[PDB]
C-alpha cells in the first residue's frame, strides 16, 4: 500500500484554497477575486490547462523549513489557454501566500512560460498582484526580476505582451508592467509605487496616502504610467477580452481581419 | 648591525609618519617586534602597515590622540610593551611623560627627567652652560627688573638690543630694539606682550651677531659617562625660523675651530650628565666666534644626513644606549667621508609666504631611488592623503658625494626626478636655492630667503637659451602627439590615407609674448627654428610615462608633461618650475584674433582665503572699512597661524567666518567695494 | 602605456565608513589610458557619470554612479542621461565598462507624479538589450532592483567582478530587521546578525552572481585582459522589425 494517492489530493486542495480560508475571507471583504476565478473568467470555459502546479519554493533560512511556510504552487498559477478561439499564454499571482513575492519558483515558473509562449508565438498577459520580493530569499529573489527582466526586453517587439494590475504592486516589480506593450489598472484597487508612503515621510518629511501617491487616477491622470482604469475586476477582463481581440498573436503575421456588414 | 646582543622584544612608537617608519625599519632589522599607535585618520598610514599590530588611541586632534597620556599609558599595558620611543616632537621633550613611564617598569629612549628639566627653559640653562666653561652670548644673564633697570643694561651690552620671552619660545617674544628710546619702548611692548603671553612674564636681554650662521654639533652619550661629538652640521636656510636645506661638513669652518666646538659640546653634555643622542646648537658669526644657543635633549629632523659622512646608525646606537650597553666607539673613530646634502619636500605652495601648507590626496607617486647616490625617508605612499591637523612634511631627500659639487650635482639631478602628483609641493624653492651662485660660492646666513627674495618666490628666471629649449621642447612634443594621434589600425574596408606635411608652423605663447616655431620631424629626431635660431631635439617620445629623457644640442633634460588640452594650453615642468604654454597653428593663430575676449569679474575686492584650516580670530565686522597693512582674520591649520594681509581701502559688506568653523582653500571670506 | 600597470592609489580610496562620500571621476582616471577621459553632459544630472575613453588603445564607453552628488540616488533625468548614451554605444559597437555605487532610487512625490517608473525601464531596457561586450564592477553597494538597473549578471553581462569593500544585500539592515522580525521586538541581537552575515558579497559570490572579488589595485589589469577576450562576441536572437522602447 503506496499514500502516493491523498498526498496528491491533499495537495491539490491546499493549492485550490491557497493559504487559508480566513485570507480568502480578507481577500473577498475588499471585493476583490483571487487568481484562479479571475483565469477563468479571462480564458474560455473549459479551455485552460495548467503548468507546474506540484513547485514548491527552496528556501532554506529564518526557519521555512517547516510546513507551517510551505505551500504548493508558490503564490502563482501560470497555464496556458484560448481566447476567443486563439491560443495564449496567461500567469497571475496570488497574494494570499507571502503576500505575492517573488520566490525562486515564482521567477522560474514564470520564466518558463515566457520562454514557451516566445518559442511558440503567443501573446502573454500577465495579472500582477504582489507586494515586492521576498526578503528572506535574498539575493536569489533579485535575481528573479532580472531573469524576468531579460526576458520582457528579449520578447519586445516580438510577441505582444499584456499586464493588468490588480492590486498594490510594489518596489522592483513595478517595473516588468513598464516594460510590456500596454498597461491597465482598476480603480479604488491597485496601486504603483517604487516605495510605500512611510519611507517618502521618513526621508522628505512629507504626508501622503497611498491613493495619492499610487493611485489609478494619479496613474491614469498625471503620471501616464497607465493606459486604461476600469471599474472592477469582471469589467476590467471583459474589457480586455475584446482588446485582446483586436490585436494579433505575433509580429511574423499580418493585422486580423474578420467579418464586416 | 649584530642580533646576537640582548635587546628589547618589543618596541612601542609614540609618533607618526616618518620618524615611525624610520624606528620601524630600524627594529626590524635589528629583529626586535614593534608596536603602533595611531588615530582614526591615521588608520591606513604607512607606518600602521609596516609594524606588527596597531592601537588606535582616539580622534584626529592631536590633543587626544598622540598627548593623551592616559590613551599611550593604556595601550603600553595592554600591548606587554617594555621600551617606548617618542622620535621628536609631542611628547619627546616632556617632563611628566618620562616620569609617568619610569613609575612602573617603563623604560624611555632618550634622556632622563633631571635633563629635561635641566634643559628646558632659557633662565638656567644658560647659567648652567656658563657653570661649565662654555662660550655664551656676552649679552647681561638676570631676570630684568624695570625699564630704568632695562636701559641701563643696555647701556654696557652693545647697541644692538634683543629682547626675548624666557621658558617656552617658538619664535614668540623675540624683538629688536637699537636706541635707547626705541629701546625702552620695545622693553615695554615686550612686557606687555609677556603679560598676555603663556603666563612666563620674564623677558632677557642679550646681544645680536651680525649675519649669524646656525651651526649644531651632535653629541651622543651613555650612562656610563663617555660623550662622542659626531662632526658638525650647517643648517642656515630657514624660513618661519625653520630649516629646509641641511649640509652635513661646514665649509665655513676649518680643523681647529670644529675640535673646539665639539669639545665644547662634549663638556656641557658632561655637565648635564647626558645618556643620549642630542644636538648643540651654536651661533657663528663672520671672526669664527661661536656662541652656544639652546641644547635639543632629543633626536634631530637632520640626523640622517650626518650618518652618511660617519656611516653610524643612530636609532641603533640610541636604542642600545638605552639597554645599558657602552659605546662601542672612540673619538678617534670618527671621520668625516666625503659631502651630504639633505632636502626637506613639504606640502605648501612655495609662491607665497614662502610656502604656505595645502591639503589634498596623492593621485600618483615616485621616488628617484635608482639614481646614484640617492636615499629617500618618506612617510607616504599612492594614494595617501594629507589632513591638517599635522605637520606638512612631506618627506627628505638625502644625496651624499665624494665632494660638495657631486652632492649638489646629484641632489639636482634627483630633485628632477621625482613624481608628486595630487598636492602642491616646493620642489622648485629647493632646485633654485640648490644652483644660487651664493649657495655655491658658500656665503650663507640666517636670511639667505630674506635678500635673495626681498618680495617673494617668483619661480625661477630663464636665460635665453633656456628659454629657447624649453619652446623646442614644447613644439616637439605637440607635433609628437599630432603625428600619434593619426596612427589607426588597417580597416580593409576604407583605407586611410595620411596627410602628408613636410613643416608645421607655430604660434607659441609664452607668459606674455608669442613666438613663430617651425618644426620638422625626420622620425625620432626633431630640427626647430625659434625665431631664427637652430635647435636640434631627440628622444623615444614615450608620451605615456610620467619622466620625458630629451636631449637639445647634446644637452640633456628631464621633462614632465602635467596637463594637456585640445585648446593648446599646455603646463610643462621645467627645471623644477612649472611654466604654461598656449601652442596653435598659424591659421588658428590668426583666426583666433577675432575671439572677443572674455570678461573677468575679478578686481582685488576679494579676500578669498589662501588656505584651508579653522578660523580663530576675525578682526573685523560686516560694514566697518578696513586699511592697508591691516590683518582681517587669523587660520590655524598644521601646527602654524596664518594672518592674510591688506592693501586696498573698502568698506566690508559682508563677512563669512566666524570662529570655531571650518575654511576650505580658495573659499571666498570677505567681500568689499 | 602598458596594460598591466597596478593602481595601488585605489585600496583606500573607498572609506570605511558608510556614510562618507569619494569620487568616482578619480578612479575612472585611474583605471583609463594616460589619465583622459572625455565627459558628455558634465553639469546635468551630476548624479550619473557618462563619457569615453581608451583601455589599451580601443575605445570604450564609461558609466558610473556619482556617489558624491545626492549619494548616488538615481532619478528622472539621469536615468535617460544614461540610457542615450548606451545606446548609442551598444548602436556604434563600442564596450561599456561599469562601476556601480548604488542606494537604490530616490524617494519623494515629484519623483511618482513625473514618472520614475518609465525612466528606470528606460535605463534598464537599455542595459538588458546591450549585445556588445560589458564590464561591471562593484565598489561599495548595490541595494535592491537598482543592482539588476546597473547590468547585473543575470542581464546577459559578461564579467561582473566586486571590491573587498563591496556589499550587496535586498535592503538596509534596518528596514530587513523591521520586516523579518517583527515579533521578536529586539533588534539588538538581530542587526549584529544580520551586518555579520549579509553585509558582505560572499553570498552573491558563492551564489555564482559575482565572477570574483578582486583587489582594487589589480583592477585595469583584469579590465584590459577580458576585452582581449570578448572583442570577438556575437549573439543572436529572436528577429523583429523593431522593439518597443518605453519612450
Ligand atoms: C526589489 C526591491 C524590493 O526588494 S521591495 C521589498 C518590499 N519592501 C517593503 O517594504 C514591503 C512593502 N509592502 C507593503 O507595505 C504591503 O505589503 C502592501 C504592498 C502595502 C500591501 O498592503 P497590506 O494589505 O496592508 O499588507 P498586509 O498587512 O495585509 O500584509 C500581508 C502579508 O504580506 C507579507 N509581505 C508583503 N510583502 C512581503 C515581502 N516582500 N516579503 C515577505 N513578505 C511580504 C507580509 O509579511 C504580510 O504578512 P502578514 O500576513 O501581515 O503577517
Ligand atoms: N641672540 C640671537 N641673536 C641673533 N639671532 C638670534 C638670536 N636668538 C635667536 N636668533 C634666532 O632665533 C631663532 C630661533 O632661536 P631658537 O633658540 O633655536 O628657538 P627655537 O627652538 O624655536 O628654534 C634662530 O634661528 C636664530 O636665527
Ligand atoms: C606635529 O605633528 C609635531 C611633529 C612636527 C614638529 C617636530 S618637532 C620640532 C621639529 N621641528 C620641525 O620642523 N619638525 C619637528
Ligand atoms: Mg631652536
Amino acid at each position: 500500500a503506496t499514500s502516493v494517492n491523498e498526498r496528491i489530493e491533499n495537495k491539490r486542495r491546499t493549492a485550490l484554497l491557497g493559504g487559508g480560508q480566513r485570507r480568502i475571507d480578507a481577500q473577498h471583504k475588499r471585493g476583490k477575486l483571487t487568481a484562479r476565478e479571475r483565469i477563468s473568467l479571462l480564458l474560455d470555459p473549459g479551455s485552460f490547462v495548467e503548468s507546474d502546479m506540484f513547485v514548491e519554493h527552496r528556501c532554506a533560512d529564518f526557519g521555512m523549513a517547516a510546513d507551517k511556510n510551505k505551500f504548493p504552487g508558490d503564490s502563482v498559477v501560470t497555464g496556458r489557454g484560448r481566447i476567443n478561439g486563439r491560443l495564449v499564454y496567461v500567469f497571475s499571482q496570488d497574494f494570499t501566500v507571502f503576500g505575492g513575492s517573488l520566490s525562486g519558483a515564482h521567477a522560474q515558473k514564470i520564466c518558463k512560460i515566457m520562454d514557451q509562449a516566445i518559442t511558440v508565438g503567443a501573446p502573454v498577459i500577465g495579472l500582477n498582484d504582489s507586494g515586492g520580493a521576498r526578503i528572506q530569499e535574498g539575493v536569489e529573489s533579485l535575481a528573479g526580476y532580472a531573469d524576468i527582466f531579460l526576458r520582457n526586453v528579449t520578447a519586445s517587439g516580438v510577441i505582444p505582451q499584456i499586464s493588468l494590475i490588480m492590486g498594490p504592486c510594489a518596489g522592483g516589480a513595478v517595473y516588468s508592467p513598464a516594460l510590456t506593450d500596454f498597461t491597465f489598472m482598476v480603480k479604488d484597487t491597485s496601486y504603483l509605487f517604487i516605495t510605500g508612503p512611510d519611507v517618502v515621510k521618513s526621508v522628505t518629511n512629507e504626508d501622503v496616502t497611498q491613493e495619492e501617491l499610487g493611485g489609478a487616477k494619479t496613474h491614469t491622470t498625471m503620471s501616464g504610467v497607465a493606459h486604461r482604469a476600469f471599474e472592477n475586476d469582471v469589467d476590467a477582463l471583459c474589457n480586455l477580452r475584446d482588446f485582446f481581440n483586436y490585436l494579433p498573436l505575433s509580429s511574423q503575421d499580418p493585422a486580423p481581419v474578420r467579418e464586416c456588414h | 648591525y649584530d642580533p646576537n646582543e640582548k635587546t628589547f622584544d618589543k618596541i612601542l612608537v609614540a609618533n607618526r609618519g616618518e620618524i615611525a617608519c624610520r624606528v620601524i625599519r630600524t627594529c626590524k632589522k635589528m629583529g626586535i617586534k614593534t608596536v603602533a599607535i595611531h588615530s582614526d585618520v591615521d588608520a591606513s598610514s604607512v607606518h600602521v602597515k609596516m609594524a606588527d599590530e596597531a592601537v588606535c588611541v582616539g580622534p584626529a586632534p592631536t590633543s587626544k590622540s598622540y598627548l593623551n597620556m592616559d590613551a599611550i599609558m593604556e595601550a603600553i599595558k595592554k600591548t606587554r610593551a617594555q621600551a617606548v620611543h617618542p622620535g621628536y616632537g609631542f611628547l619627546s621633550e616632556n617632563k611628566e611623560f618620562a616620569r609617568c613611564l619610569a613609575a612602573e617598569d617603563v623604560v624611555f629612549i632618550g634622556p632622563d627627567t633631571h635633563a629635561i628639566q635641566a634643559m628646558g627653559d632659557k633662565i638656567e640653562s644658560k647659567l648652567l652652560a656658563k657653570k661649565a666653561e662654555v662660550n655664551t652670548i656676552p649679552g647681561f644673564d638676570g631676570v630684568v627688573k624695570d625699564a630704568e633697570e632695562a636701559v641701563r643694561i643696555a647701556r654696557e651690552i652693545g647697541y644692538p638690543v634683543m629682547i626675548k620671552a624666557s621658558a617656552g619660545g617658538g619664535g614668540k617674544g623675540m624683538r629688536i630694539a637699537w636706541d635707547d628710546e626705541e629701546t625702552r619702548d620695545g622693553f615695554r611692548l615686550s612686557s606687555q606682550e609677556a603679560a598676555s603671553s603663556f603666563g612666563d612674564d620674564r623677558l632677557l636681554i642679550e646681544k645680536f651677531i651680525d649675519n649669524p650662521r646656525h651651526i649644531e654639533i651632535q653629541v651622543l652619550g651613555d650612562k656610563h659617562g663617555n660623550a662622542l661629538w659626531l662632526n658638525e652640521r650647517e643648517c642656515s636656510i630657514q624660513r618661519r625660523n625653520q630649516k629646509v636645506v641641511e649640509e652635513a661638513p661646514s665649509i665655513f669652518l676649518d680643523a681647529e675651530t670644529r675640535r673646539a666646538m665639539g669639545e665644547q659640546a662634549v663638556a656641557l653634555a658632561r655637565a648635564v650628565k647626558y645618556s643620549s643622542a642630542g644636538t648643540v646648537e651654536f651661533l657663528v658669526d663672520s671672526k669664527k666666534n661661536f656662541y652656544f644657543l639652546e641644547m635639543n635633549t632629543r633626536l634631530q629632523v637632520e640626523h640622517p644626513v650626518t650618518e652618511c659622512i660617519t656611516g653610524l646608525d643612530l636609532v641603533q646606537e640610541m636604542i642600545r644606549v638605552a639597554k645599558g650597553y657602552p659605546l662601542r666607539h672612540k673619538q678617534a673613530d670618527i671621520r668625516i667621508n666625503g659631502w651630504a646634502v639633505e632636502c626637506r619636500v613639504y606640502a605648501e605652495d612655495p609662491y607665497k609666504s614662502f610656502g604656505l601648507p595645502s591639503i589634498g590626496r596623492l593621485s600618483q607617486y615616485q621616488e628617484p631611488l635608482h639614481l646614484p647616490g640617492v636615499r629617500v625617508d618618506s612617510g607616504i605612499q599612492p594614494g595617501s592623503d594629507i589632513s591638517i591637523y599635522y605637520d606638512p612634511m612631506i618627506s627628505k631627500l638625502i644625496t651624499y658625494g665624494s665632494d660638495r659639487t657631486e652632492a649638489l650635482k646629484r641632489m639636482a639631478d634627483a630633485l628632477d626626478n621625482y613624481v608628486i602628483r595630487g598636492v602642491t609641493h616646493n620642489i622648485a624653492l629647493l632646485r633654485e636655492v640648490i644652483i644660487n651662485s651664493r649657495f655655491v660660492k658658500g656665503d650663507i646666513s640666517t636670511k639667505f630667503l630674506s635678500d635673495v627674495y626681498p618680495d617673494g618666490f617668483k619661480g625661477h628666471m630663464l636665460t635665453k637659451s633656456e628659454k629657447n629649449q624649453l619652446l623646442a621642447i614644447a613644439s616637439s612634443l605637440f607635433v609628437a602627439f599630432q603625428l600619434r594621434a593619426q596612427h589607426f589600425q588597417e580597416n580593409s574596408r576604407m583605407p586611410v590615407i595620411k596627410p602628408d606635411i613636410a613643416n608645421w608652423e607655430l604660434s607659441v605663447k609664452l607668459h606674455d609674448k608669442v613666438h613663430t616655431v617651425v618644426a620638422s620631424n625626420n622620425g625620432s629626431v626633431f630640427s626647430v627654428e625659434v625665431d631664427g635660431s637652430k635647435l636640434n631635439v631627440t628622444s623615444t617620445w614615450n608620451l605615456a610615462s610620467p619622466l620625458l629623457s630629451v636631449s637639445v644640442d647634446g644637452t640633456q633634460r628631464t621633462v614632465q608633461c602635467l596637463s594637456r588640452e585640445a585648446g593648446g594650453n599646455m603646463s610643462i615642468q621645467f627645471l623644477g618650475t612649472v611654466y604654461k604654454v598656449n601652442i596653435l597653428t598659424r591659421l588658428a593663430a590668426e583666426l583666433n584674433k577675432f575671439m572677443l575676449e572674455k570678461v573677468t569679474e575679478d578686481t582685488s575686492s576679494v579676500l578669498r582665503s589662501p588656505m584651508p584650516g579653522v578660523v580663530v580670530a576675525v578682526s573685523v565686522k560686516p560694514g566697518d572699512a578696513v586699511a592697508e597693512g591691516q590683518e582681517i582674520c587669523v587660520i590655524e591649520a598644521m601646527k602654524m597661524q596664518n594672518s592674510m594681509t591688506a592693501g586696498k581701502t573698502g568698506t566690508v559688506k559682508s563677512v563669512h567666518c566666524q570662529a570655531g568653523d571650518t575654511v576650505g582653500e580658495g573659499d571666498l571670506l570677505v567681500e568689499l567695494e | 602605456d602598458p596594460s598591466d600597470r597596478l593602481v595601488p592609489e585605489l585600496d583606500t580610496i573607498v572609506p570605511l565608513e558608510s556614510t562618507k562620500a569619494y569620487n568616482m571621476v578619480d578612479i575612472i582616471h585611474s583605471v583609463v589610458d594616460e589619465r583622459e577621459f572625455f565627459e558628455i553632459m558634465p553639469n546635468y544630472a551630476k548624479n550619473i557619470i557618462v563619457g569615453f575613453a581608451r583601455m589599451n588603445g580601443r575605445t570604450v564607453g564609461i558609466v558610473g554612479n556619482q556617489p558624491k552628488v545626492a549619494s548616488g540616488c538615481l532619478d528622472i533625468n539621469s536615468s535617460v542621461k544614461g540610457a542615450r548614451f548606451v545606446r548609442f554605444c551598444d548602436a556604434f559597437n563600442i564596450p561599456l565598462i561599469t562601476f556601480v555605487d548604488v542606494p537604490g532610487f530616490l524617494p519623494g512625490t515629484a519623483q511618482e507624479y513625473g514618472g520614475i517608473i518609465r525612466h528606470g525601464a528606460k535605463l534598464l531596457y537599455a542595459f538588458a538589450e546591450a549585445t556588445v561586450p560589458k564590464v561591471t564592477v562593484i565598489t561599495r553597494k548595490a541595494y535592491g532592483g537598482a543592482y539588476d538597473v546597473m547590468s547585473s549578471k543575470h542581464l546577459c553581462g559578461d564579467t561582473n567582478y566586486a571590491w573587498p569593500t563591496a556589499e550587496i544585500a535586498v535592503m538596509g539592515a534596518k528596514g530587513a530587521v523591521e520586516i523579518i522580525f517583527k515579533g521578536h521586538e529586539n533588534v539588538e541581537a538581530a542587526q549584529a546578525e544580520y551586518i555579520e552575515k549579509f553585509a558582505n558579497p560572499f553570498p552573491a559570490a558563492v551564489r555564482g552572481f559575482v565572477d570574483d572579488i578582486i583587489q582594487p589595485s589589480s583592477t585595469r589589469a583584469r579590465i584590459c585582459c577580458d576585452l582581449d577576450v570578448l572583442a570577438s562576441k556575437k549573439v543572436q536572437r529572436p528577429w523583429r522589425k523593431h522593439a518597443n522602447i518605453p519612450l
